[PDB]
DNA sequence: GTGCGGA
DNA sequence: AGCGCACCTAATTTCCTGACGGCAATCCGCAC
C-alpha cells in the first residue's frame, strides 16, 4: 500500500543495528566467500616520524559499518540520506531529526544503537585470508594478512585531484561490493591507486625483442660440392659465401654487449662431426654469417677455409662493412 | 581414524606451461629464416543486427554500428606461422605446499606411494604427450592446414617430428616409439626418481599466404573503450599459458556417461566443461566423494577413479573442508 | 672460505602478483627475500651448510600485462576465473576479484657466509633454482650461476634502494600527504611495500596453516624508494636488503 | 522436445578473405611487368558550402575553409589497375564455435544433411562465383573502364579468364563451365567431402594513365581527427576484407518483396539494404523467427527459405538467447 | 530452491 | 698535435565541414 511501506522500513532497521558492527580492516574485502565477520578496529596513535605509512598515520576521517550478509544493510543506507549527514545529527540531535524522527516510529530512542555500535574483532582465520610465514629470531612466525578500507578510500580521494601516476582498477562488480558488507567499498568499488612501476626506459619492445636472437646462414655445407668433410678446396664457390654473408648481414649492426661469444666447446663439437681432433694445417674456422653483424655460434655456422681463402672474405667484407 | 578433510590443504600445478611467440616463415626455408608477427587495428561500419524487442526494433532497424577491433595476418610473402613454447615437469609428492594434520599427509603419500606400485604415472603421461602430439593447443588454428609438424626437445636431444594431420582428436595412442620414450621421462619425473624436466615444443603450420592467424584474446574492463583486444608478447603476438594447459588436461575419458557422448573433457573437480553446459560429475563420482572414499574409509576403487583423482592431483588448487564461521 | 658474494644473472619471471590493496606495480620486498630464505632451507635439507643474510635487487627490464589507452594511462588484465571453492561451486561463471601482474627480468645478489663457498655451492644453487618460484611467478630461464669479487664484475642495471629520509622530511600533517608532496617534488622515486604491522597479540586461532606456531593478524606498511645505476654506487652494502624484528613490527630496510 | 534456442550459440565463417593490395601495370605487358602503387596527401582551400542557420550565413559566407584529405591516383606511365586476394572455403558442419545443448547440435546436424541431400550447396556456390565473375568487388573502380579481366587459380591450374563487363549485375548465369568447375569444388568443400579449398583472383581493370584509384578509408572514432584517412596494406594501398566480402554475399533474390524491386541484396538478419532505405525481411521471413520454425517445431519450409538459412550459417555470428 | 539489499 | 668565429634575425591575415551511429551474453554469498 502507501504510508503502509514506512512500517517495513522501520522494523527492519531496528532488527539489525545488531549485526553492523565497527571497523578499519575487512577481510571479505580479499576474497568474498571467507565465513563470518573477521575484521580489525585499529585505534591507536600516530608517530610522523618512522619513515613507514600505515592506518595509523595518515589522517582518515570517516569510519566503516560492515555487515556480513547484504541483506543486514539498512543501517548504512539510514546513516547516509537530510533537506539541511543523518550520523552527524545522531551525535548531536538538533531535534530538526526529532521533530521528523518520532512521527513515524516512536522507537527513535532504540535508534539512537547507531551510537554506541561493537567493533569489530578477529578471532579466526581460513583458507581465503592470505597467510604467511616471517623469520623471527631463529624460529618462525605465521603472519594473517587483513586488507585496510578506510586507507583505500583515503587514497582515492586525494589521488582524483592530484597529477602523480596512478591507475584504476575496474574488476569488481555491484553484487560483490555489496556482499562484503562495507559501506566504503559499495560507494568505491573501482578505486584509484598509485602506480609503482621501474623507470620508462626498462620497458619490452621489439628492438629489445630481436637483439637476443640471432641469425643463421641457409646452406647446408655438407651438400654444397666442393667441400670435403669440412673444408672447402674449390675456389669458385667462394663468391657464394661472400654473398651469403653479405645479403644476410646487411644492416644488422650490432655492438660488443650484444654479440654471442666465442665459445671453445663450439669449435671442438664441429671437428668431431666430420673426424680431425686439431685443427689441420692452412685451414682456419670461420662464420659464414659474422659475429659483429649478427650472427650465431653455432656448428651450422661454421666452415674450415684454407689460409689464403681466409684472407680474401675478410677484407671483401670489410669493404661493404665499412 | 580420520572423520574429515584438513583446514588448510593446497597443491601446486605440476604441468607449468610458458607464455607462446608467433613468427612467420617459408615452409622450404622453415629451418634457417624467420620475421615477426604482429598485432594491428582495425574498425569496421555494421548493421545493428542483434535480437532486439519489437518497439525498439522499428526504430533502429537501418541504424549504423560502428566498432572498434584488431586483427593478425601473415604477409604476402610467408606462409607458415612457427610457435614456441615450454613446460616444465616436477614431482607430485612434492607439490603438496600445505597440509594442517600430520596423519592425512602420511595417508595420502602412501596412496600416491601405491599407485607408483601399480602404473607408475604412465598412463596419464602417455595421453598428456598424446596432447602434445594431435597438436591441440592449436584451437582455431587447426582448421585449414596443408602441414602441421610438431617437433619435440627434450635438454639437448631433439627427437623424431610428428605429423600431426594423422592423429584423431578423440583416440589415444599407446603405441608409438618417440611418445613412449617421452611419457617414460615424463612418468619418472612424477615418480620422484628425477627431480625436474624442461620440454621445449615448436609447431610449424602451413595455412596459406596472407591468411589470418588467431591469437589470444584479454579479459579487460575499460568503460571508455569496448573492443576487442589481442595479447602482445613483447611486441608480437601470442597465446597465454592457461589456453596451452587447458588443451594439455583434455585427457579425461573416464566420466558417468561416455558412451553416448564420445569425446574426451578436461580434468576438472565437478566435470565442468565451458563448452556444454551441464556438469559431467555432479555427484557421486566427483572428486570430493572419491578423495573421501579413498583416504578416510579406506577402499580399493576402480583404476579410472584413480586415474582421475591423480590426473586432479597434477593439475592442483585447494582442496580442503568446508570452512565453518 | 666464510663470506662471499654470489649472483644470479638475468632471470625471466612471468606472471608474478602486482597488487598490495594501494599499488599496483613491482612485487613487495618480503616476496624477494622469500625467495632467498626459500633457497636456504632447501639447500640445507640436501647437507650443504649456508646462510643467506642479504639480497639485492637489479632491474634489467619489465613489462605490466594489459595494454596503454590513448591518453597515457594504463588498463590492466586478469585471467578468466575457474573453479572456486565456497557455496556457489558447481556453477559455470565464477566471479572476478581485484588482481594484477607484472612480467620482470632481475638479477641478484646474495651475501652467503657458510663453511665453504665454492663453485660447488653454485651448482647446487642452480639444481635448486628450478622448483622455486619468484613472487607467485615461474622462473623460465637463467644465464649464469656465478661468484663476485669487486664491484666491477655486476653487470649494467639499476638498483633499488630505500629512501626514507626524503619522506619524514617534507611537508605535510599526515603521513600521506608527506607521500604525494614528496612524490610531486622528486620524479623518481616510487612508493614501496616494506613489511607488516602488528593488529593483535600474539596467541593460537583455529584454521591456520601450520597449527604448531605462533600467529598475529598484520596489515602491510608502505615507504618510498629510488633507482641508482651499477656504475654510481659507492659499496656493496649499500644495495643489500635484510630482515628486522621488533616487537610489533616486521620490517625491511637497507641498514 | 526442443523448447527455445541455447544460452550460448555462435558460429564462425565458412568464406575467409583476405586482404586486398593494390599494383600498376601496363595492359599489353601486364604478365611480365608490376609497380607499387602509393597513397599521397593533399590538402585543400575550400569554401563554407554547407548549410547553416540563417543568421551564421551572413557572418561565415565568404570565409576560406582549409581541409586535409589524402588520395591514390595512377602514373603518367601507367594504365592498369591490379589487386590481388585470396580465399579459404571451410566446411558448414565443422564451424559451430559454442553450442551449450547437445541436441540441438544434433538437430542443426541433421537439417544440414538433409540439405547436402536435396542440393549439395551447388546454387548457393554457383553465385559465389558469379560474383567473383561479375567484378562486384570494384565499387567505385568499376565505372570508367575499358577492359575488365578476371583470372582464377586453384593450387597450380590457372583457369581460362573472365570477360567481366558483359555479365550483367542483376542476373545469375548458370550454364557458364568454368563457374560450374570452380563451383563444384567450392560445393564440396562446404559439404564436407574436402576440408579446405585455397582460392586466388587477380583483376586487371584498364581505367587510363594517371586516373584516380579510389582504396578503401578508415573509420575515425571523434577523439581522432576527421580527416580523410585511406588504407595502406604493406605499404601500399588496398581494400577491406569486409567490404570484398559483402560483395560476394550479393546473392538474396528471395526476399518478399522482390518482384516490384528486381534487384539481389546482400544477406543479413533483418534484410537491411542501405543503398534503397528499407528493410526487406522485418518480421515472419527473417533468420531469427525460421531457425525457430525449422528446428523447435519441425516443419518442411519451402527451399528458397532453406537457401537463406543456410547463406546465413556460412556468413557467422552470435545467435544467443538470454534465459 | 527461493528472494534480498545496496551502491 | 690542435684547433673548428665574432653580430643579428628569422613578417604579417583569414580561415580549419555539414549526417548517423558506436551490440548482444556472463562474472551474488547467504538465511530459511
Amino acid at each position: 500500500p502507501e504510508e503502509q511501506k514506512i512500517n517495513k522500513y522501520i522494523e527492519g532497521l531496528f532488527q539489525s543495528i545488531d549485526k553492523n558492527h565497527l571497523a578499519t580492516h575487512v577481510a571479505k574485502f580479499t576474497e568474498t566467500n571467507s565465513p563470518g565477520n573477521i575484521g580489525a578496529y585499529d585505534i591507536l596513535s600516530s608517530d610522523m616520524n618512522c619513515g613507514y605509512l600505515d592506518t595509523a598515520n595518515a589522517g582518515w576521517k570517516e569510519p566503516d559499518i560492515v555487515t556480513n550478509d547484504a541483506k543486514y544493510k539498512r543501517p548504512q543506507g539510514f546513516v547516509a540520506m537530510m533537506s539541511d549527514t543523518v550520523m552527524e545529527h545522531l551525535q548531536e540531535d538538533s531535534a530538526e531529526l526529532r521533530h521528523e524522527m518520532e512521527e513515524l516510529t516512536d522507537k527513535y530512542d532504540e535508534i539512537r544503537g547507531i551510537l554506541n555500535m561493537p567493533s569489530m574483532q578477529p578471532y579466526r582465520t581460513n583458507q581465503f585470508i592470505k597467510q604467511v610465514f616471517f623469520p623471527v629470531g631463529g624460529s618462525y612466525h605465521l603472519l594473517s594478512i587483513l586488507p585496510s578500507t578506510v586507507l583505500n578510500y583515503e587514497v582515492s580521494d586525494r589521488l582524483y585531484r592530484s597529477k602523480i601516476p596512478k591507475i584504476r582498477l575496474r574488476l569488481l562488480s555491484s553484487n560483490a561490493a555489496s556482499t562484503t558488507g562495507s559501506r566504503l567499498v559499495s560507494k568505491n568499488k573501482w578505486p584509484l591507486v598509485f602506480q609503482a612501476l621501474p623507470p620508462k626506459f626498462l620497458e619490452k619492445n621489439l628492438a629489445k625483442a630481436l637483439d637476443k636472437e640471432y641469425l643463421l646462414p641457409d646452406i647446408n655445407i655438407d651438400e654444397l660440392e666442393g667441400v670435403d668433410n669440412g673444408c672447402l678446396i674449390d675456389e669458385a664457390l667462394l663468391p657464394l659465401i661472400i654473398d651469403e654473408g653479405k645479403r644476410k648481414g646487411e644492416g644488422n649492426y650490432r655492438p660488443r654487449h650484444l654479440r654471442d661469444e666465442r665459445k671453445e666447446e663450439t669449435v671442438q663439437a664441429f671437428l668431431d662431426k666430420y673426424g680431425y681432433c686439431n685443427i689441420p694445417v692452412g685451414y682456419e674456422v670461420h662464420h659464414i654469417v659474422p659475429l659483429s653483424q649478427g650472427g650465431a655460434d653455432s656448428i651450422k655456422n661454421m666452415i674450415m677455409l684454407s689460409i689464403e681463402h681466409h684472407e680474401r672474405v675478410t677484407e671483401a667484407h670489410a669493404s661493404y662493412f665499412k | 581414524t580420520l572423520k574429515s578433510r584438513p583446514e588448510n590443504l593446497s597443491f601446486a600445478r605440476c604441468l607449468n606451461t610458458t607464455e607462446a611467440k608467433f613468427w612467420q616463415t617459408d615452409f622450404l626455408k622453415r629451418h634457417t629464416f624467420k620475421l615477426p608477427l604482429l598485432i594491428t587495428d582495425k574498425a569496421v561500419l555494421a548493421s545493428k543486427g542483434h535480437e532486439m524487442p519489437p518497439d525498439k526494433l522499428e526504430k533502429e532497424i537501418m541504424d549504423p554500428n560502428p566498432q572498434k577491433s584488431q586483427s593478425c595476418t601473415l604477409s604476402t610473402e610467408c606462409d607458415t606461422l612457427r610457435i614456441d613454447f615450454g613446460i616444465k615437469v616436477l614431482p607430485v609428492k612434492e607439490s603438496m605446499y600445505s597440509c594442517s594434520d600430520y596423519n592425512y599427509r602420511t595417508a595420502i603419500y602412501q596412496k600416491i606411494d601405491e599407485y607408483i606400485a601399480e602404473d607408475g604415472f604412465l598412463t596419464l603421461a602417455k595421453r598428456y604427450v598424446n596432447n602434445i602430439a594431435n597438436a591441440r593447443f592449436l584451437w582455431r588454428n587447426r582448421k585449414g592446414a596443408e602441414i602441421i609438424e610438431t617437433i619435440v626437445t627434450i635438454e639437448d636431444k631433439e627427437y623424431p617430428s610428428f605429423n600431426s594431420k594423422s592423429f584423431n582428436l578423440d583416440t589415444f595412442v599407446e603405441d608409438n616409439a618417440t611418445i613412449n620414450e617421452i611419457a617414460q621421462q615424463i612418468a619418472d619425473t612424477f615418480a620422484g626418481k628425477r627431480e625436474y624436466l624442461n620440454i621445449y615444443v615448436t609447431c610449424f603450420v602451413k595455412i596459406g599466404c596472407a591468411m589470418e592467424v588467431y591469437p589470444s584474446q584479454e579479459m579487460t574492463f575499460d568503460d571508455d573503450d569496448k573492443g576487442k583486444k589481442l595479447f602482445k608478447f613483447e611486441g608480437s603476438a601470442g597465446m597465454h599459458s592457461q589456453k596451452i594447459n587447458n588443451a594439455l588436461r583434455t585427457i579425461d575419458t573416464w566420466y558417468p556417461d561416455y558412451t553416448t557422448y564420445e569425446f574426451p573433457i578436461p580434468v576438472e573437480n565437478y566435470g565442468a566443461a565451458r563448452s556444454i553446459g551441464i556438469p559431467f560429475r555432479p555427484d557421486t563420482k566427483s572428486f570430493y566423494k572419491l578423495i573421501d572414499r579413498m583416504i578416510l574409509k579406506n577402499e580399493d576403487l576402480p583404476i579410472e577413479d584413480k586415474h582421475y583423482v591423480m590426473a586432479i592431483l597434477i593439475r592442483g588448487g585447494m582442496f580442503s573442508k568446508k570452512q565453518e564461521k | 672460505m666464510m663470506k662471499g658474494y654470489i649472483l644470479l644473472e638475468k632471470v625471466n619471471i612471468e606472471n608474478a602478483n602486482a597488487f598490495n590493496n594501494i599499488i599496483v606495480g613491482i612485487p613487495a620486498i618480503t616476496s624477494f627475500l622469500g625467495f632467498a630464505r626459500a633457497l636456504e632451507r632447501k639447500l640445507n635439507a640436501k647437507e650443504i651448510a649456508i646462510r643467506i643474510n642479504g639480497v639485492g635487487l637489479e632491474f634489467h627490464e619489465y613489462e605490466l600485462k594489459g595494454y596503454k589507452n590513448k591518453r597515457g594511462q594504463y588498463v590492466t588484465s586478469c585471467p578468466l576465473p575457474g573453479s572456486i571453492p565456497g557455496q556457489n561451486e558447481k556453477k559455470l561463471d565464477a566471479h572476478i576479484m581485484n588482481q594484477a601482474y607484472i612480467d620482470l627480468n632481475m638479477s641478484f645478489l646474495l651475501e652467503v657466509e657458510g663453511p665453504h663457498v665454492d663453485m660447488s655451492t653454485c651448482k647446487s644453487i642452480k639444481s635448486t633454482m628450478e622448483t622455486l618460484r619468484i613472487a607467485g611467478g615461474i622462473i623460465r630461464n637463467y644465464k649464469k650461476i656465478r661468484l663476485i669479487d669487486t664491484l666491477a664484475d655486476i653487470p649494467y642495471g639499476y638498483f633499488l634502494t630505500l629512501r626514507q629520509d626524503n619522506l619524514n622530511d617534507a611537508a605535510g600533517d599526515d603521513m600521506l600527504d608527506k607521500m604525494i608532496h614528496a612524490l610531486q617534488q622528486e620524479d623518481t622515486l616510487v612508493p614501496i611495500a616494506v613489511g607488516f604491522k602488528a593488529l593483535s597479540e600474539v596467541g593460537h586461532v583455529e584454521g591456520q596453516r601450520d597449527p604448531e606456531k605462533d600467529h598475529c593478524f598484520v596489515e602491510s606498511i608502505f615507504s618510498l624508494g629510488g633507482f641508482e645505476c651499477s656504475k654510481i654506487l659507492e659499496d656493496i652494502n649499500s644495495c643489500l636488503w635484510r630482515y628486522k624484528t621488533e616487537e610489533g613490527l616486521y620490517l625491511c630496510t637497507i641498514i
